[PDB]
């Protein structure tokens, strides 16, 4: 469960985040694809190259999905709610690469926070990341 | 992988009294009912709603002959799993699209499986000796994805 | 989230697993350390040799705390709060050993049970044990 | 782990202009903290109570000088790092009792430093050259479990 510094902690590390949403969304998906390539096999149907039109616009949702999620930290499971069925029913991701995709999220916050992304905020986006995993993995099975 | 030959041995005589029509429907089976996200790579082979839909669905028995058949080729090159498998590895990726964590999760089942047609005779070092063959060829399906 | 069919099936399924508890959770012990050595690491005062008295002593805790589980599958996470304070705090497992130990009693189910361990059955229980040990792991931090 | 050339490049040419005794202690300090079961094998180093109190904590700084001082004696030999780790290997198992899992997290927590560290430099192919190494050292010191 998220502490209160928990949810403090994120609302500051992702409001410093700002306009950058399509940018740092976009990023983390470009690290996650780069970096653990078997996440590529839910994308067939996309042109993952450098920058292109539909990760930009992905990750832009993504980024948007995890801004909504930090307004509502305290009901996170009514927001995701919707999301939660996608993943589920029709994307049917498996749940272990919503853990490399928070990783990249983290690295990206990171390499672009140089003064946001302390030890203790470090800690809480982790902990966040994985709420939020936890949810659009809930309805699977 | 790195099967001393206790376990070499351990694990081609167990192999041996394996049903060959039977085992294989039945862990892919296993797999789409456990694992249900999994039926996303399966939707050609009609009902798989249910546990007796998918069960006693012929493609289902079918088609895990043939996964089983591939199986039976790494229990005889164990030594070098990933030329066996290397041409599979570049399909399932390339053309199918299956998320590599699919092949540990089938694995496993088939570990349950094995389990539950020997009974007793899956002691733990069998059982041990198996995790290291479905992890080594699990291993070397996803060695050419990209 | 356990169904109503998945707690039929495990309380039915579940039910021959009650007189051999002991011999049960400590095969399952076995399995996994053989299976997965480095579960060993959170056993160095134990005496892990087979047969030992050690494993099947705590073999005889585990399914115990299973059996007590199964009976309040509707109240798991408050029926378990001791259980959990001391792997979180105590204990302190790596939460990617539970999948290991529950694969392993899922394998002892399925070499002692063929009559109940029916797909259905099979993909209820790791249901059931997936969220045991997600309570076992709630109070990590 | 197969770095392709430019990958080596990029491991080596980063790690260079590391400041060693910095980074140690900054990575094992947030692993302390962000997965706090870890300090259970810590129970020797004093005061952990809190992020300050691990992030200063001079124990968990001189330890983490040493993790990594032996990290870069692996990076200088990427071509062999289960020999090199080996002796250390033996040691977490047999000495220290510590689940090799607990390399993995901190592996991730070792990048999320170095992009912390970099910034902009630290590039996606960069962190995808770190993640193979991090991979490596970490299959390196399980290695010798048993
Ligand atoms: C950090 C958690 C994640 C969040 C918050 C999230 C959020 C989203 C959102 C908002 C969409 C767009 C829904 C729509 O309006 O149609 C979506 C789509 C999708 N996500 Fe996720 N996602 C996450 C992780 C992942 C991961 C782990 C994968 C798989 C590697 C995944 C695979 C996809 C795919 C395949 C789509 C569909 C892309 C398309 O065709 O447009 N997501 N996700
Ligand atoms: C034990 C590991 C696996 C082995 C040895 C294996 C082997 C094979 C083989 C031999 C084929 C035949 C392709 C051909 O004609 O050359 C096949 C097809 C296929 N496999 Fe696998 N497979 C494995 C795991 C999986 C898993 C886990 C999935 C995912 C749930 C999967 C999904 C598929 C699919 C969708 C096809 C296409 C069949 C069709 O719809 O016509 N495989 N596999
Ligand atoms: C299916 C999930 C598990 C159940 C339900 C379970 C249950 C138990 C119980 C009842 C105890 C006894 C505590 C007491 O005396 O009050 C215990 C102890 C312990 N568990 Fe677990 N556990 C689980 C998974 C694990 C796993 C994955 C590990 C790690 C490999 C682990 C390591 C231990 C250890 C070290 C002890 C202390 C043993 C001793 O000193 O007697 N447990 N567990
Ligand atoms: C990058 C991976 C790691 C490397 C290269 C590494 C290396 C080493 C080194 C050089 C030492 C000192 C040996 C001695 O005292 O003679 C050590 C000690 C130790 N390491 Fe690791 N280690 C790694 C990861 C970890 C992790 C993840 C843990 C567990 C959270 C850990 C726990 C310990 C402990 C407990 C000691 C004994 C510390 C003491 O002196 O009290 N290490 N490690
Ligand atoms: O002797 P090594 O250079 O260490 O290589 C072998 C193996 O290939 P060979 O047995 O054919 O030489 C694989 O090396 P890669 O091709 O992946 O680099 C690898 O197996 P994976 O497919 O599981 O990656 C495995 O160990 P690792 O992957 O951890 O390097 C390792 O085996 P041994 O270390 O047991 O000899």
């Amino acid at each position: 469960v998220l502490s209160p510094a928990d949810k403090t902690n994120v609302k500051a590390a992702w409001g410093k985040v700002g306009a950058h949403a399509g940018e740092y969304g976009a990023e983390a998906l470009e690290r996650m694809f780069l970096s653990f390539p078997t996440t590529k096999t839910y994308f067939p149907h996309f042109d993952l190259s450098h920058g292109s039109a539909q990760v930009k616009g992905h990750g832009k949702k993504v980024a948007d999905a995890l801004t909504n999620a930090v307004a509502h930290v305290d009901d996170m499971p009514n927001a995701l709610s919707a999301l939660s069925d996608l993943h589920a029913h029709k994307l049917r991701v498996d749940p272990v690469n919503f853990k490399l995709l928070s990783h990249c999220l983290l690295v990206t916050l990171a390499a672009h926070l140089p003064a946001e992304f302390t030890p203790a905020v470090h800690a809480s986006l982790d902990k966040f990341l994985a709420s939020v995993s936890t949810v659009l993995t809930s309805k699977y099975r | 992988v790195h099967l001393t030959p206790e376990e070499k041995s351990a694990v081609t005589a167990l192999w041996g009294k394996v049903n060959v029509d039977e085992v294989g429907g039945e862990a892919l089976g296993r797999l789409l009912v456990v694992y249900p996200w999994t039926q996303r790579f399966f939707e050609s082979f009609g009902d798989l709603s249910t546990p007796d839909a998918v069960m006693g669905n012929p493609k289902v028995k079918a088609h895990g002959k043939k996964v089983l058949g591939a199986f039976s080729d790494g229990l005889a090159h164990l030594d070098n799993l990933k030329g066996t498998f290397a041409t599979l590895s570049e399909l399932h990726c390339d053309k199918l699209h299956v998320d590599p964590e699919n092949f540990r999760l089938l694995g496993n089942v088939l570990v349950c499986v094995l389990a539950h047609h020997f009974g007793k005779e899956f002691t733990p070092p069998v059982q041990a000796a198996y995790q290291k063959v479905v992890a080594g060829v699990a291993n070397a399906l996803a060695h050419k994805y990209h």
